[PDB]
DNA sequence: AAGCAGTAGAGCATGC
DNA sequence: TGCTCTACTGCTTCGATATCG
DNA sequence: AAGCAGTAGAGCA
DNA sequence: GCATGCTCTACTGCTTCGATATCG
């Protein structure tokens, strides 16, 4: 439906804190706010972004009570994102640094939201604060604002510098603080925002706070925004009559960019000056150009062309007799293995809704499929159009959801087997043990997953799943560059992109010496 | 070789009692052989449509051959499977075909000896190509055809030895004169029954082999290795729909242009630019600009860490999975580094993590390399080759969000019933044979135009459930599993 | 219109045929310009846009035969269809920058197609650039003089003419508005004096001193009118000393005598009071050239008689 | 990618 | 205002079209 | 290119 | 003295065709 995000940006004096020589937090917060608003203006979402800018010299409010709501300035309210906000974020080289407090921006944002909402409702309310935690505090209104946020449902997400408690770039999935950043103002602000966040929502109050290291390189800003899916109703059968009313939804799939490149003509800047044609010109000689009404869709057979184009094939095609989510057979032996899955999507088949006797029956079915490695072969069709398909229904036993996941399977035209030579009993290409230990030193210096934290559960370095997509990011920043400065040539790529896609540092430094070992012992490469 | 082609000569023994009904009113072996030959052609005209297929009847009354012998009649020559060849050949079906072959060539004579194998050798020698398979399909039923003259037996085994020398091999597909395989005779001197391969089993396949990319994996910056990235599960589909003129029955050869700039005229690649609109403001760019804004790296694989095989859930996949193998265009020894890396990654169950840029300008993509050790057996059950395998990994807007906030518990009165049900339905999986209904009926429907026999032919689809054989096999516990704890009760 | 439409289509033509289409579109522009008062306008864009997209593109590294084709199309079209820096001073600078990019000294290559075509196009058509030929001249002569030592059996002879017409068309303009240039004049004159006195180790700076001396003997006569008289005396001594004192028996330098005669003749047409002791050496010179006819090459045998 | 085909051009022997 | 034919509408499935190793 | 099931505009009562 | 005649192999491109991204 409609979404609403309110961005609080500190402009306070210690937010106008200096730089040691590595990176600067005011620039970091500028990069994160412009990342969010370029996504919102380039995805055409029906939503509103607002700014609450606190720390400027000026005071702009309907009510500014003494020292509270001082250094409160507004520039753009809840509106659809546009290039005006990018102008506001690019024409803000000045801090104008003075701060009264940072605990007034929240209540004035809630007030202007509630006194401006009429006729145009929302299905989420998310406010993100960007502060480096050094200015003063005031706990005049604590429980009344906790109950006001608990009875108005204003969820909030908090952003902090890279100091939590060799050359740190932006964040390379390593240690966040260089050495030290904790003071008493950091302490008091951290505990008051912690206690308002737990007294609003619970345990995530200790976990929905994010640094500028891991907010650029992760989609934690992109939570409680997106709309879920389209509810899929179907019906599962076993045998004669096990007609379970079922809901299906999609899951991980290939992402495609929606905008297209409209071809225009130069020196006019209008579209209508293109009228493309094609002629179905049987020349084979001096040229004869024919009209449409001549075309038989001929196929190839053996060594020739055979006629009969379409209404006859539209009659004598395969009749598809309706959609189906039927069950063909079963197998206790889990012999559908990983290298045969072969589809371009995965389908979470969930449960029933609405008098869920069918859903408790399905949970009984997967709670029977759980105990042994028993697989289920399920035949799918979307509609009359789609070809029918076989697939496997994996069970999924998780914490707050018990689901089944549908993957496709090959038909026996889509395989091919071909003999490749063996490498175990190969009398020519067997290695040496010092070569083997060079490989093992390279592995154990380049390993990323080890167990720690005294309970020996696994911690992994560089989890290659949480990365945002770089392609639409690069494309969208290049378009905003070109539509901002309308003659400059294109940049090279940003450096926080490679600061996102880098492997961490200590693993490279550990591998530096076995990489020298493999280079120095293994034989020549061309 | 890659552009190699194979070859097959059908040598038919229609001489003495094979043209008779064997005094049996059950089956006729001439019509059986012509049905098997029609099945072979009618499969390989869409399966493997480039080999060489010839048809030769011997023991006939007339003769037709380029050395000009007697009793030997070649019919067609080594070429593609053709609709003309099968529409010509199916005039010898049944007793009407028996009489038509009688009047067209006749039947019965003192048949040949070595000379028919001489005709086969002079049929293979003419072809200027690269023959890779040299097989002869013999359709005969007698098993001592020269059992009164030993000079012809010695000359026939001599000439068959000299055909075995140059690389010709014959497999006589035995007709059923005694029905069962009771002719345990002494025909071991020439050779190197079951007909079901020639009968049914291959109505929709293909044959091909390429490599799809030859890229290089770089470990640090200087240690490079060369891998061919094969594809092994490929999603075949129906061929492209050729366009055709109505009257002269020829392709159309379309052409395409662009004009009408509020003046008319005609345009070029340079006059026009690319563009986009975003709400109110419009961007314009060049074709090189919109092709260069997606430009990251160079083609190849880049080693970016290591991980053991425990974090990746098979909930997570995106596309099909390729297969990387140690090729031979960097150095003699990249195989050896891959063999050492294979052994260590398998025994410490570790899997590589890489970035992968497929060709000259594509954004990069994270893959995970999982090893695979081969499996063969006594009788060479070469089911796996040894080498590494890609798995793709999602990024950000792949994983969507469900409604997902639903969690209700059931009762454990159903688990034993369902265990009995799934043990009732248990079948050991498959190895092959789950063929495609849409492509299959398209094959049959295209048979029924250039072969135009009657109608759309047989169209069984081995992907339907059989509820009639499911109900009796399950039994009458459907009602008790439907209403043991839970009534719908409207 | 047939061959012009056949490059206004979608993809085909593997560039050793698009080479020939670009060559035919220009050669047709050379012969018989009765019809293309109109259509030869857009053929300029059809050459320039393609040569732009082959020249400047960071990705898709450039194509080699289509450069040769498009340049030779322009070096056939530019006769009878000029666009010079007098009446249309934009495309002139455009094609000048394009040929200047086309003649940069690549070294690690063989591929002598774009050097040869750009040099020939500048050679025949040097006269079209009337304000942008006079401002890069040290870089111009350095790259051209680099390519006059290029060691190619057909490209040294194809570059020498480019150097020739460059000198010829800079001379006519430095003489034109005299005494307020007054520095370019002095620069070429103080690079030309004594560069014929060079005790050289080749044959080429020799010849180019000869040629520029005999050509720039002209513009000293509007200003000085006494260095022109020191000229030809310096010149006939520095040429008589080359062969009529020594080793007319043993030498192989008969190949610069047409440059000799054209130089001495072009200063001698501007001279006055020929000193009457050197003409008995001029008359051994030109009869040595009348004798030295059959050890020549065709093509050279016509400018010799010139 | 898979294969073929040409040939440009630098390297073997004798000429006004 | 209470009910339903119907007039969209974003939203997905597929089928044909250059692009390229 | 070609359906497709929620979302409403307004006929019918 | 360089002006000519003669010869074998690596650089460029051709053509089919299978795959892949992309448009409708």
């Amino acid at each position: 439906n409609k979404a609403a995000v309110v961005l609080c940006m500190d402009v306070g004096f210690t937010m106008s804190n200096s730089i040691p020589g590595i990176e600067s937090p005011f620039e970091q917060a500028k990069k994160v706010i412009t990342m969010f608003v370029q996504r919102q203006v380039f995805a055409e979402n029906k939503d509103e972004i607002a700014l609450v800018l606190f720390g400027t010299d000026g005071t702009d409010n309907p009510l500014s009570g003494g020292d509270q709501y001082q250094n409160i300035t507004v520039h753009r309210h809840l509106m659809l994102p546009d290039f005006d906000l990018l102008e506001d974020i690019e024409s803000k080289i000045q801090p104008g640094s003075q701060q009264a407090d940072f605990l007034d921006a929240l209540i004035v944002s809630m007030d202007v939201i509630q006194h401006e909402t009429i006729g145009k409702k929302f299905e989420k309310r998310h406010i993100e604060i960007f502060t480096d935690l050094s200015s003063r505090f005031s706990k005049s209104q604590l429980d009344i604002i906790i109950h006001s946020l608990k009875k108005c449902d204003i969820s909030l997400q908090f952003f902090l510098p890279f100091s939590l408690g060799g050359p740190f770039r932006l964040g390379g999935h390593g240690p966040s603080f260089p050495l030290k950043g904790i003071t008493e103002q950091q302490k008091e602000g951290l505990e008051i925002v912690k206690m308002v966040m737990i007294s609003l929502e619970g345990e995530d109050g200790l976990d929905e706070i994010y640094s500028f290291s891991e907010s650029l390189r992760k989609l934690c800003v992109f939570k409680k925004i997106e709309r879920h899916s389209i509810h899929w109703p179907c019906r599962l059968t076993i045998g004669s009559n096990l007609s379970i009313r079922i809901a299906a939804y999609k899951s991980i799939l290939q992402e495609r960019v929606k905008k297209t490149w409209t071809v225009v003509d130069a020196k006019t800047l209008k579209k209508e000056d293109i009228q493309k044609e094609t002629v179905y010109c049987l020349n084979d000689d001096d040229e004869t150009e024919v009209l449409k009404e001549d075309i038989i869709q001929g196929f190839r057979y053996g060594s020739d062309i055979v006629p009969f184009s379409k209404v006859d094939e539209e009659q004598m095609k395969y009749k598809s007799e309706g959609k189906c989510f039927s069950v063909l057979g079963f197998c206790k032996s889990s012999q559908v293995q990983r290298r045969f899955f072969m589809g371009n999507q995965v389908l979470k088949v969930f449960a029933a809704r609405d008098d869920e006797a069918a859903a408790v029956a399905l949970s009984s079915l997967i709670h029977a499929l759980d105990d042994l490695d028993m697989v289920a072969i399920v035949r799918y069709a979307y509609d009359k159009r789609a070809n029918p398909q076989v697939g496997v229904a994996f069970p999924h036993i998780k914490h707050n959801y018990e689901c089944l996941v549908y993957v496709q399977l090959p038909f026996m035209e889509d395989l091919r087997q071909y003999m490749f030579s063996s490498l175990k009993n190969s009398k020519k290409y067997a290695p040496t043990e010092a070569q083997l230990n060079a490989v093992d030193a390279l592995i154990d210096s380049m390993s990323l997953a080890k167990k720690d934290e005294k309970t020996d559960t696994l911690e992994d370095l560089f989890p290659t799943t949480k990365i945002p997509n770089p392609r639409f990011q690069r494309l969208f920043q290049c378009l905003l560059h070109r539509a901002l400065h309308p003659r400059e040539p294109l940049p090279p790529i940003q450096q926080h992109i490679w600061n996102m896609l880098n492997p961490p540092a200590e693993v490279t430094t550990k591998s530096q010496i076995p990489l020298s070992k493999i280079k120095t012992l293994f034989p020549l490469i061309e | 070789k890659y552009s190699g082609r194979d070859s097959l000569i059908f040598l038919v023994d229609a001489s003495k009692a094979m043209f008779e009904s064997q005094s049996e009113d059950e089956l006729t072996p001439f019509d059986m052989s012509i049905q098997c030959i029609q099945s072979v052609y009618i499969s390989k005209i869409i399966s493997s449509d480039r080999d060489l297929l010839a048809v030769v009847f011997y023991g006939t009354e007339k003769d037709k051959n380029s050395v000009n012998f007697k009793n030997i009649y070649v019919l067609q020559e080594l070429d593609n499977p053709g609709a003309k060849r099968i529409l010509e050949l199916d005039q010898f079906k049944g007793q009407q075909g028996q009489k038509r072959f009688q009047d067209m060539m006749g039947h019965g004579s003192d048949y040949s000896l070595s000379e028919v194998l001489w005709v086969c050798a002079n049929l293979f020698s003419d072809v200027q190509f690269k023959m890779s398979h040299k097989r002869i399909m013999l359709f005969t039923n007698e098993d001592n055809p020269h059992g009164n003259d030993s000079a012809k037996a010695s000359r026939a085994r001599t000439k068959a030895g000299d055909l075995r020398d140059t690389g010709i091999f014959l497999d006589l597909m035995h007709l059923k004169k005694p029905g069962g395989f009771d002719i345990s005779l002494f025909y071991r001197d020439i050779i190197s029954s079951k007909l079901e391969d020639l009968l049914r089993k291959v109505r929709a396949k293909e044959t091909r082999k390429r490599a799809l990319s030859r890229l290089k994996l770089k470990l640090n910056k200087d240690i490079v290795i060369s891998v061919g990235i094969y594809n092994l599960v490929q999603k075949a589909l129906k061929p492209p729909p050729i366009k055709l003129y109505r009257e002269t029955n020829e392709p159309v050869k379309t052409k395409t242009r662009t004009f009408n700039t509020s003046t008319g005229g005609l345009l070029l690649p340079s006059d026009t630019k690319r563009s986009q609109i975003y709400g109110s403001r419009q961007i314009i760019l060049e074709k090189e600009e919109t092709e260069e804004l997606k430009r990251f790296d160079d083609p190849g694989l880049m080693l970016m860490g290591f991980k053991p095989l425990v974090l990746l859930k098979k909930h997570h996949y995106l596309r099909p999975s390729l297969f990387v193998y140690p090729e031979e265009s960097l150095v003699i020894g990249s195989s050896t580094l891959f063999s050492a890396l294979l052994i260590k990654c398998l025994e410490k169950e570790v899997a590589a993590l890489c970035r992968y840029t497929p060709r000259r300008n594509i954004p990069p993509y994270f893959v995970a390399l999982v090893p695979q050790e081969e499996e063969l057996d006594d009788q060479k059950i070469q089911v796996t080759p040894p080498g590494f395998q890609l798995v793709f990994l999602p990024f950000a807007d792949d994983k969507r969000k469900m409604p997902f906030t639903e969690k209700i518990m059931a009762t454990p009165e159903q688990v034993g019933k369902m265990k009995a049900i799934v043990e009732k339905l248990r079948f050991t999986y498959r190895s092959d044979s789950f063929e495609n209904p849409v492509l299959q009926q398209h094959f049959r429907n295209l048979e029924a135009l250039a072969l135009d026999l009657m109608e759309p032919e047989q169209a069984v689809d081995l992907t339907l459930p059989k509820v009639e054989a499911m109900n009796k096999r399950l039994g009458s516990l459907v009602d008790e599993f439907k209403e043991l704890v839970y009534p719908p009760d409207y | 219109s047939k061959f012009y439409g056949e490059l206004a289509l979608k993809k085909k033509i593997p560039d050793t045929v698009l080479e020939k289409v670009y060559e035919l579109l220009g050669l047709l522009g050379e012969v018989h310009p009765s019809e293309m008062i109109n259509n030869a306008e857009n053929l300029f864009r059809a050459f320039l846009g393609e040569l732009k997209t082959q020249m400047t593109s960071a990705v898709r590294e450039p194509k080699l035969p289509v450069l040769a084709g498009c340049l030779k199309g322009l070096s056939s079209l530019l006769c009878n269809f000029t666009k010079s820096m007098e009446e249309d001073p934009q495309t002139s600078r455009e094609i000048f920058n394009f040929v200047l990019k086309a003649i940069r000294p690549q070294i690690d290559l063989k591929r002598y197609a774009v050097p040869s075509a750009g040099l020939r196009l500048f050679a025949l058509h040097a006269s079209q650039f009337s304000t942008c030929l006079l401002d890069n001249y040290v870089s111009l002569f350095e790259v051209l003089l680099k390519w006059c030592a290029h060691t190619n059996v057909e490209l040294k002879k194809a570059a020498l003419s480019a150097l020739e017409s460059f000198l010829k068309q800079v001379s006519n303009m430095v003489a034109k508005n005299a005494e307020m240039h007054k520095n370019k004049l002095q620069y070429f004159m103080e690079q030309f004096y004594g560069i014929i006195r060079n005790v050289d180790s080749n044959n080429k700076e020799l010849s180019i001193a000869i040629r520029g001396y005999g050509l720039f003997a002209g513009p000293c006569k509007v200003i000085n009118a006494k260095d022109v008289d020191f000229m030809y005396v310096e010149l006939i001594q520095r040429c008589k000393q080359m062969f009529l004192t020594q080793t007319d028996t043993g030498d192989d330098r008969v190949y610069q005598m047409p440059s000799f005669l054209q130089s001495v003749a072009s200063v001698l047409l501007y001279l006055d009071t020929v000193p009457e002791v050197y003409t008995p050496v001029l008359e051994h010179l030109v009869v040595m050239q009348i004798d030295s006819f059959p050890q020549y090459s065709p093509k050279m045998q016509l400018v010799c008689c010139r």
